[PDB]
């Protein structure tokens, strides 16, 4: 499903 | 309840080489971005790498791209960084984060230590001041204790009745692999003459033991 | 490779509000870059707080808060606290890696100001014999971290031959201790004269210098 957001996209 | 728990490090040869793991434990592991920092001594926080949930693509900070390797395995939950032929100033303590809007989650950090040293006692000179002329303007006195190896070394003062004043500073590793320390202590000039100072060194990695006295200069 | 400037150090008091900026080489910093605010309080105790410009890690309380302020990233500390008193990274990315600021030591007021006492040690005669000599500086019992240290060998600034140590914040008065050590070879020591240590910390109107003249008293 989602996955933790990064800090750079 | 979310805990990245680190393991590896340790004194490492120059040119060697290392693997550091970190077991993510109370999140999804497989669904993180996982990233490594190291902070050296003196030095700011430096961007190692990250890498992806599924290790799709891996990014390195350009300076060091070589030599740092970055890997994880989802099925253990555990990521990896093997640094390869390291180098006197890769010493720092390495750091395991994992992003969430941010480097949200860190581990304790592992402590490496590049060194080419063979263990080594120190030298414990006195860290005394020219005969004061000023009004008891309080004195300071201390111990250098310079060029040991490894790390663990103990100071004290007149084997441990002085404490009140004492400040014995974090050793930092010279330019030539080995520690160095100062201890110091400040007392009311009035006693300089007739109290006498002594510092305790205490070196168990090398079966060292100095009791050096300090006392000013004669002038 | 691009370079991340951030202010050296500030200091504020509990409830202002602090402003700390970080400044790309490259170009005015954009959203883009996705700005992200590290924070490290004593004893290596490093903590997320702000990562992609404005997104604060969940979790972080409110009065920090990200965003761009002209040609540079902002974080700003509003209602500051003491236990906001750390040294504060910035992180740029640039596309395929994030490049980490020096770090701002940020201040935020527990006491009064207190200055350094200052200390000068001249090189034992014991490790003369040795071929090295040592000359220690020590600034003893200040608030806050912030000082800088400079040695000057005949009025000569050095530079690459000193190392600093210093002690942890005593819990009590929240002070420190400074032990600056500038190392020369034998040769070099008895060439020149006078060596002095010159302190400025944000407690001294104006620096003060300690010194002292080889062979003398
Ligand atoms: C690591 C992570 O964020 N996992 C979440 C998962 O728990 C669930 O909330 C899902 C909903 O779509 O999104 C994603
Ligand atoms: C909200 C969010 O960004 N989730 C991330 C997604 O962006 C992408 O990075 C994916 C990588 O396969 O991980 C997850």
């Amino acid at each position: 499903g989602s996955t933790a957001p990064p800090a750079h996209g | 309840e979310v805990k990245l728990l680190q393991s590896g490090g340790g004194l490492v040869q120059p040119g060697g080489s290392l693997k550091l793991s970190c077991a993510a434990s109370g999140i999804d592991f497989s669904g993180y971005w996982m990233s490594w920092v190291r902070r050296a001594p003196g030095k700011g926080l430096e961007w190692i790498g990250e890498i992806t949930p599924d290790s799709s693509t891996i990014n390195y900070a350009p300076s060091l791209k070589d030599e740092f390797i970055i890997s994880r395995d989802n099925a253990k939950n555990t990521l990896y960084l093997q640094m390869t032929k390291v180098r006197s100033d890769d010493t720092a303590l390495y750091y395991c984060v994992s992003y969430y809007e941010g480097f949200a989650y860190w581990g304790q950090g592992t402590l490496v230590t590049v060194s080419a040293a063979s263990t080594k006692g120190p030298s414990v000179f006195p860290l005394a001041p020219s005969s004061k002329s000023t009004s008891g303007g309080t004195a300071a006195l201390g111990c250098l204790v310079k060029d040991y190896f490894p790390e663990p070394v103990t100071v004290s003062w007149n084997s441990g009745a002085l404490t009140s004043g004492v400040h014995t500073f974090p050793a930092v590793l010279q330019s030539s692999g080995l520690y160095s320390l100062s201890s110091v202590v400040t007392v009311p000039s009035s006693s300089l003459g007739t109290q006498t100072y002594i510092c305790n060194v205490n070196h168990k990695p090398s079966n060292t033991k100095v009791d050096k006295k300090v006392e000013p200069k004669s002038c | 490779q691009a370079v991340v400037t951030q202010e050296s150090a500030l200091t504020t008091s509990p409830g202002e509000t602090v402003t700390l900026t970080c400044r790309s080489s490259t170009g005015a910093v954009t959203t883009s870059n996705y700005a992200n605010w590290v924070q490290e309080k004593p004893d290596h105790l490093f903590t997320g707080l702000i990562g992609r410009t404005n997104n604060r890690v969940p979790g972080v309380p409110a009065r920090f808060s990200g965003s761009l302020i002209g040609d540079k990233a902002a974080l700003t500390i509003t209602g500051a606290q003491t236990e906001d008193e750390a040294i504060y990274f910035c992180a740029l990315w640039y596309s395929n890696h994030f490049i980490f600021g020096s770090g701002t030591k940020v201040t935020v007021l527990k006491r009064t100001v207190a200055a350094p006492s200052v200390f000068i040690f001249p090189p034992s005669d014991e490790q003369l014999k040795s071929g090295t000599a040592s000359v220690v500086c020590l600034l003893n019992n200040f608030y806050p971290r912030e000082a800088k240290v400079q040695w000057k060998v005949d009025n000569a600034l050095q530079s690459g031959n000193s190392q600093e140590s210093v002690t942890e914040q005593d819990s009590k008065d929240s002070t420190y201790s400074l032990s600056s050590t500038l190392t020369l070879s034998k040769a070099d020591y008895e060439k020149h004269k006078v060596y002095a240590c010159e302190v400025t910390h944000q407690g001294l109107s104006s620096p003060v210098t300690k010194s002292f003249n080889r062979g003398e008293c």
